[PDB]
């Protein structure tokens, strides 16, 4: 197996990992140090820009990282008072964050992170913390929380009017991370705070693709917020989303990853099942991205457990938007699954087929045959009732009847009646 | 390790990361779950409105209802089917004969949706003001905004209601509630053109033209951006009137964004057009200084070289907020 | 129970602390058991005596008449952050005893917002 | 047709195949073919008769699944399925390579994921 190589390139690094700690240990004034977090630096990041399987490599050695030397070292090495110092060891930060080490840096000290956001001017240093921040929102609402009564969200809206380009990236998907991630209230200090009038500038950009595409995915999550959703429009915001999901592809940025795990991705099919048309599209756009690299990998499954697929049979059958509608049949066959037709909006006017149609474009073709016993028609559907189908149509679980009137209520918010 | 069982902690070790929001708290849950050598439960999603079949099953393994499990993937209870289980569905059709079952599976949902988001379904937070009623009467709230209820209209609902839509059984919850909607309705009742455009080089000034639009939206000045990237389609038609629309007009000079208005007398550049009907129309023109040097008069067309005579303002990429002030002073 | 309905009944009779449960699954406690109506005792409090709902009842409506149930420092503590911490712990009790609005530097860190 | 096959033979020149000492995936499905062989009782006694099934489970013991599941990197949903009866006969020879087989298959697909 392969393990067996990543444990080979294990026994070079993690001797170099054993002579960094070593240089790290003499409290050089600003030569020693920073010597060892510089080398130990490229030592993982080759680890990350290693062509071969090179992910777990780099798990590894943030592993060991932890287990050796921790993070307190780290931790200490950002108050050292030396400039240098505090920017090199939060470079080494921004790319050891796993989990654990979210957890770790969490519950030690998160506060002198929080310290080092009142400081903004190096524009290095600044790309780090933001990074460093972006992993930690992804940790816990408690943690985002605790950065919202900190300046931890200050900080990345003071960094909006800047021009560094990994700066903003990292501002971007930061905000993004942190509103998937934040919570009920802390939607709400976000918007209070003006979030979306400060997305506005990077989504605007004429300058990066990603920076905008996450920043537009940033305000469209937000959008499943209700409560600020009024807020969000009056922003004008959403406008930018739409046309640019147009311009660009799901697959020439989804070969820019190569993603997502079943909870991260799992974490956006309520962006699908929203009412709102910025929440649909850029929902069906990172899917489409991820059906791609999901279905080159092989790994085709996770969707149907999360399920999105039902709503991908949803975005197209009571879709009315173009761009909409092709990125999701684009999902539905990168996921090769049955694209249905858009069905027909006189369904005052629906025959029998359409009848049948319908009902398996629900899966509940489990029923077309009832139905076609019993001649349901446009009329006859839209009048179907309680004791009708329990009784007659043998749905004998009201927690059936309970669903297909769900869906039998969307299809008429959507059903058009000029006839009638 | 077994007094913890026959004592029951576990359970609540269970419960203290299920519905858990406390770091230290969970970790030293985690902590006894392992040294036990038990089963960590994942902590359960809080979009319970969004809960699909899967962790509906997830969920009801992690109350040691694992035993339904069959009956609900039979049923495809989901985060809607789900929170608005009831009684007859469960006993009758979902088979849990006991009543006796059904007090204690309705407790834990209780607990569920007392722990249970709503940020995709209320829009005026009927939670937390159930919420500040009783702690425990959050337990509701999608039993209201199944009925297309809020806040503002809370106030005429009648008790029977909230028995037969709103599901709710305790009587007196229901007298609770309503009398507080009275009140509701008698101390809090709850009651019922641009001035800015930009102009702005497509490439060069967009960055620092958001950031204008930005600060003044954020001052409320009803400030209009030119949304198209593509500058074509209807050339110059609604732009020129969202132009007589604002009485100030806004324009970064950034570099590089007057050599394709020079000698361009047949009107072409949109920029440049903007210019020729803001200056017509005598708007509050407003000319922003940011690494742009100022040109020969009659290099550009007449129509648009009276621009040179407005003040030019430098802007500060550090005191932007002093910047925006001293804009804000020139408005009208 | 919140308020101690067990022993409000307990007054009213040495047997009505039989229900303390039965109601305060209710939401209901002290204050706002004058408003409750006799159908909710027999549904809601599952109370199946009759007299004892007119008795609790006529007991309530009493309740809401004779005995109604009706709806920064002053002081800081800077203290050497090991010698003086007991004593200082000492003077908060003492001081908040009194009625003295004192503040005690809770922190043990000394650190985060400088 | 396996009855052709051994009728003419065919174990015993599967033979000095499956015994060489110049490669490695040469004797390994040298041997898969006698093995699949093994599920015909009725050539089984000549088979076995031959001499060569005893060179498989040595074999087996000396190599790995992953050194030559590398060596791939293997069958669809129809070469992976031709093999399972080779698990569930009653002979030695048939399971071990069988076991063989799938394990090497089994770590292909699961660095694809499938």
């Amino acid at each position: 197996g392969a393990g067996t190589e990543v444990q080979d390139a294990l026994e070079r690094a993690l001797p170099e990992l054993q002579q960094a700690l070593s240089a790290l240990k003499q409290a050089g004034g600003a030569r020693a140090v920073g010597a060892g977090l510089a080398e130990v630096f490229q030592l993982v990041e080759e680890a990350w820009l290693l062509p071969a399987v090179g992910r777990e490599v780099a798990q590894g050695l943030c592993d060991a990282i932890r287990l050796d030397g921790g993070l307190d070292l780290l931790l200490r090495l950002l108050q050292a008072p030396e400039l240098e110092t505090r920017v090199q060891a939060a470079r080494l930060l921004e790319q050891i964050l796993v989990a654990e080490n979210r957890d770790r840096v969490a519950r030690i000290g998160l506060g002198v992170i929080l310290n080092l956001a009142k400081e903004r001017e190096p524009v290095e240093l600044a790309r780090s913390v933001a990074g460093i921040l972006e992993h930690m929102f992804k940790h816990s609402e408690e943690t985002c929380q605790r950065l919202v009564a900190a300046g931890g969200l200050d900080a990345v809206l003071y960094w909006c009017r800047r021009t560094d380009p990994a700066l903003l990236r990292h501002c971007a998907l930061a905000l993004g991370n942190c509103a998937l991630h934040g919570g009920q209230a802390v939607q709400r200090r976000m918007v209070e705070k003006r979030a979306a009038e400060w997305l506005f500038p990077l989504a605007f950009s004429k300058e990066d693709e990603l920076l905008r595409l996450h920043a537009c995915l940033a305000v469209a999550v937000l959008a499943t917020n209700k409560e600020v959703e009024r807020e969000v429009e009056r922003s004008g915001t959403l406008a930018l989303v739409e046309p640019l999901v147009a311009s660009l592809d799901p697959g020439r940025f989804a070969r820019c990853l190569v993603g997502r795990g079943p909870d991260d991705l799992q974490r956006l099919v309520p962006l699908l099942d929203s009412n709102r048309l910025e929440a649909q599209c850029i929902g069906a756009f990172y899917l489409c991205a991820e059906a791609a690299i999901k279905s080159l990998q092989g790994k085709t499954k996770v969707f149907s457990d999360i399920g999105a697929i039902q709503s991908l049979k949803r975005l197209v059958s009571y879709s009315t938007n173009g761009t909409k509608s092709a990125l999701a049949k684009r999902a539905l066959r990168l996921l090769g699954e049955e694209v249905p037709r858009p069905i027909l909006p006189s369904v005052p006017s629906w025959k029998e087929a359409e009848v049948q149609t319908w009902l398996q474009q629900i899966g509940f073709s489990k029923y077309c045959e009832s139905f076609r016993e019993q001649q349901v028609d446009g009329d006859l559907l839209l009048r179907l009732t309680e004791e009708e189908l329990q009784t007659d149509l043998g749905m004998k679980s009201g927690i059936t009847r309970k669903r297909f009137f769900r869906e039998l209520t969307e299809l008429k918010t959507f059903a058009n009646y000029s006839t009638c | 390790t077994k007094v913890f069982s026959d004592i029951g902690a576990i359970q609540s070790l269970k419960r203290l990361v299920s519905y858990s929001t406390n770091g230290t708290k969970s970790a030293l849950a985690k902590r006894a779950l392992r040294l036990l050598g038990e089963e960590v439960p994942r902590p359960i999603l809080p979009s319970v409105p969004s809960w699909k079949e899967a962790e509906v099953q997830t969920w009801l393994q992690q109350i040691g209802f694992s035993k339904y499990c069959e009956s609900f993937r039979e049923q495809q209870v989901d985060g809607d089917l789900l929170l608005r289980l009831t009684e007859e569905e469960l006993q009758t059709d979902l088979g849990m004969k006991s009543g006796i079952t059904r007090k204690r599976f309705f407790r834990e949902l209780t607990e569920l949706k007392t722990f249970a988001n709503y940020s995709t379904c209320d829009r005026s937070n009927l939670a937390d003001w159930l919420g500040s009623l009783d702690p425990r009467f959050r337990q509701y709230t999608y039993g209201l905004v199944s009925c297309g209820l809020d806040r503002s209209l809370l106030h005429r609902v009648s008790e029977q209601q909230l028995l037969e839509d709103c599901g709710i059984h305790l009587g007196v919850h229901r007298a609770r509630i309503l009398t507080a909607a009275r009140e509701m309705l008698h101390s809090p009742l709850p009651c019922t053109t641009p001035d800015v455009f930009i102009s702005y080089r497509r490439n060069s000034g967009s960055q620092l033209a958001s950031l204008l639009k930005v600060h003044l939206q954020l001052h409320g000045f009803s400030v209009f951006i030119d949304v198209e990237k593509l500058e074509a389609g209807k050339f110059e038609d609604k732009l020129i009137q969202s132009v007589m629309g604002a009485r100030n007009f806004v324009l970064v000079l950034s570099p590089g964004a007057l050599d394709k208005c020079m000698q361009d007398h047949d009107c072409k550049d949109w920029v440049h057009k903007q210019i020729v009907t803001a200056l017509s129309c005598g708007k509050n023109i407003v000319p922003i200084i940011d690494g742009f040097e100022w040109p020969e008069p009659q290099v550009l067309p007449e129509d648009m070289q009276a621009v040179l005579t407005f003040n030019g303002i430098k802007w500060s990429h550090e005191y932007q907020e002093a910047t925006i002030e001293k804009i804000i002073r020139f408005l009208q």
